[PDB]
């Protein structure tokens, strides 16, 4: 989840990214290359990137 | 000469706006008036500074051109025309042309000295003083200080 991102200087590809994978396998992964597209030159802040896990063992959000 | 001096002063006062045009690009529809007024006041102050500096340095430039004056004397006198010329008008014309070229060179040197002094403190100001103040206010105050010091270095009446 891209909860804490600067909307003024960085734009997310798929709107509000909410990616669910639920896979642990060397086969492949859905997407880990987030393409933030800037708009204009200035000062950009790398705020954060939300990475939570709904562990099926427990259930509550990590 | 007055028109070209006017235009040169305006363009040298506006080229900082040229480099500040797309570097940030904040509300141009509303900042255009601010840019115009700061450019106008900087033009007036820098024109006053140019007049003062050229007036003060013309004393040195008078003897700075003496070698060129003698060089033109050589050519103006090494001719059969000079054998029966006015013998004084040659000095008047060479003095006039040397004064003209001296004024041109002196104005150019002063203008470019002020231009070079313009972009020394502004970069370090924008790089450092932004820690505690708004960046736009910092740029405005840096430009105002640069214009003020450019004006004050002319007279120097501390």
């Amino acid at each position: 989840s891209d909860d804490s991102f600067p909307p003024e200087d960085f734009g997310i590809v798929s709107g509000m990214l909410n990616v669910k994978w639920d896979r642990i396998a060397p086969a492949s992964n859905v997407s880990h290359t987030v393409v933030l597209r800037p708009l204009k030159a200035g000062y950009f802040n790398f705020t954060s990137a939300t990475v939570t896990y709904l562990a099926q063992e427990d259930g509550p959000v990590v | 000469s007055s028109a070209l001096f006017f235009g040169n002063a305006f363009i040298v006062s506006a080229i900082p706006i040229w480099l500040y045009w797309r570097i940030w690009h904040m509300d141009l529809i509303q900042s255009a008036v601010l840019y115009s007024v700061m450019t106008l006041v900087s033009t007036y102050l820098v024109a006053f500074a140019y007049k003062n500096v050229k007036f003060v340095l013309k004393h040195k430039v008078a003897q700075k051109r003496e070698d060129a004056v003698s060089k033109e004397v050589t050519r103006k006198l090494s001719e059969a025309d000079n054998r029966k010329m006015s013998r004084k008008e040659k000095d008047e014309r060479i003095l006039w042309k040397k004064n003209e070229v001296a004024d041109y060179e002196a104005t150019t040197f002063s203008i470019f000295y002020n231009n070079t002094l313009f972009l020394v403190l502004v970069i370090v100001a924008s790089f450092f003083i932004l820690k505690n103040f708004n960046p736009t206010v910092n740029y405005i105050l840096s430009i105002s200080a640069s214009s003020g010091l450019i004006a004050l270095l002319s007279t120097g009446s501390k």
